[PDB]
């Protein structure tokens, strides 16, 4: 059971920046005071986000 | 059977023996499937819960 919606207003999606967002831990291992390189899926910096 | 080996804390173990904590002795051990030989002392670093 669902109710249809007919009051939606037409508006194209906007775009903003992603300066320093979209980073997480590549693995569950913990490292300290080191610089490590890991190849994994990530959000690129300075890109559109909807 | 699919094993998630050494990617997370492990709670599925078969054998176990009674042992007690010892300090300042470079002796062998097995921590969560990882083997080493070193002394056991304290430290001032802080550990995050995860
Ligand atoms: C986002 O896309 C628009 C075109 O769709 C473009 O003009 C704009 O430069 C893009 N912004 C970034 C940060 O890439």
């Amino acid at each position: 059971q669902c109710v249809n919606l007919t009051t939606r207003t037409q508006l194209p999606p906007a775009y903003t920046n992603s300066f320093t967002r979209g980073v997480y831990y590549p693995d569950k291992v913990f490292r300290s005071s080191v610089l490590h390189s890991t190849q994994d899926l990530f959000l690129p910096f300075f890109s559109n986000v909807t | 059977l699919s094993f998630e080996l050494l990617h997370a804390p492990a709670t599925v173990c078969g054998p176990k023996k009674s042992t007690n904590l010892v300090k300042n002795k470079c002796v062998n051990f097995n921590f969560n499937g990882l083997k080493g030989t070193g002394v056991l002392t304290e430290s001032n670093k802080k550990f995050l819960p995860f």
